[PDB]
């Protein structure tokens, strides 16, 4: 029952913008998410000081899904353990407690991928985290899927439009509620050409280019959370990338990167049924 | 300027 909606595909309602995307196939300037518009959006919290410490996914009713940078970064000094932090799930407005929506969840164990780059370009930057008990769903809480090799092949092209979603700055100040945005999977040669990081086959950027007028990033706040693309086969939305880095915000020429989350998909499975 | 959450969560 992945990646249908409580509040949009189960009752056969579409979003605002979700046209955007299925046209195409062939967070800074964004906008306010509707209720209910991503079930899937989890935030990780910070317990002392009680702060917003990065977005994630849920990916099962025990299994979040995030960047391994935003639990372990040493240039940053970052290197969380399950007791600094709580996943709150279902939630919509940034800052308040959400009473009989949002649910908080505490973190048994957190798996970083072994081959985490964290010294260099951030490859590979994957992490699980598995709850103590497992969340209840709602019309505010449902997992995203997983893409297979088909669903990659067939929607990660450039040109096609994905959505990103986030707590994080409006700007390179705050948003009171979630904040989503549409943005176009770009050419390999122009991820390349727009930085001199080393890009790898683990990662794929997004954004519009200076010609094309619209706008739109990712930014501080919104790393772990999910680049989604809602499959025009089966109406299911696939969670095909993770919120992990940039150069500024929203910059002319430049271009948010994220985790391709289809080619780690043998380490998240392998993590899944070893330990439950 | 988050608001403080249930101590149940917390402890
Ligand atoms: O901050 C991060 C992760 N992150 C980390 Cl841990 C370290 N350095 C980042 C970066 O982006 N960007 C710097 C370039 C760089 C990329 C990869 C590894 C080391 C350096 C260059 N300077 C730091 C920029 C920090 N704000 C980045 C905001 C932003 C924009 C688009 C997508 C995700 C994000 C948030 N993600």
């Amino acid at each position: 029952d992945c990646g249908l909606r409580p509040l949009f595909e189960k009752k056969s309602l579409e979003d605002k913008t979700e046209r955007e995307l299925l046209e195409s196939y062939i967070i800074v300037e964004g906008s306010d998410a509707e209720i209910g518009m991503s079930p899937w959006q989890v935030m990780l919290f910070r317990k002392s000081p009680q702060e917003l410490l990065c977005g994630a996914s849920l990916i099962s009713d025990r299994w979040v899904l995030t960047a391994a940078h935003c639990l372990l970064y040493p240039p940053w000094d970052k290197n969380f353990t399950e007791n600094d932090l709580l996943v709150r799930i279902g939630k919509h407005s940034r800052t308040r407690y959400e009473r009989n929506i949002e649910k908080i969840s505490m973190l048994e164990k957190i798996y970083i991928h072994p081959r985490y780059n964290w010294r260099e370009n951030l490859d590979r930057d994957i992490a699980l985290m598995k709850l103590k008990k497992p969340v209840a769903f709602s019309d505010y809480i449902h997992p995203v899927c997983l893409p297979d090799r088909e669903t990659a092949a067939s929607l990660l092209q450039a040109g096609y439009k994905g959505r990103v979603t986030g707590w994080g700055n409006l700007k390179e100040g705050q948003p009171s509620v979630l904040q989503v945005v549409n943005l176009p999977i770009v050419e390999r040669p122009v991820c390349k050409d727009s930085t001199r990081i080393r890009i790898t086959d683990n990662m794929f950027c997004a954004g519009y280019k200076p010609d094309e007028g619209k706008r739109g990033d990712a930014c501080e706040g919104d790393s772990g959370g999910p680049f989604v693309m809602k499959s025009p086969f089966n109406n299911r939305w696939y969670q095909m990338g993770i919120v992990s880095w940039g150069e500024g915000c929203d910059r002319d020429g430049k271009y948010g990167f994220y985790t391709h989350v289809f080619r780690l998909k043998k380490w998240i499975q392998k993590v899944i049924d070893q330990f439950g | 300027d988050f608001e403080e959450i249930p101590e149940e969560y917390l402890a």
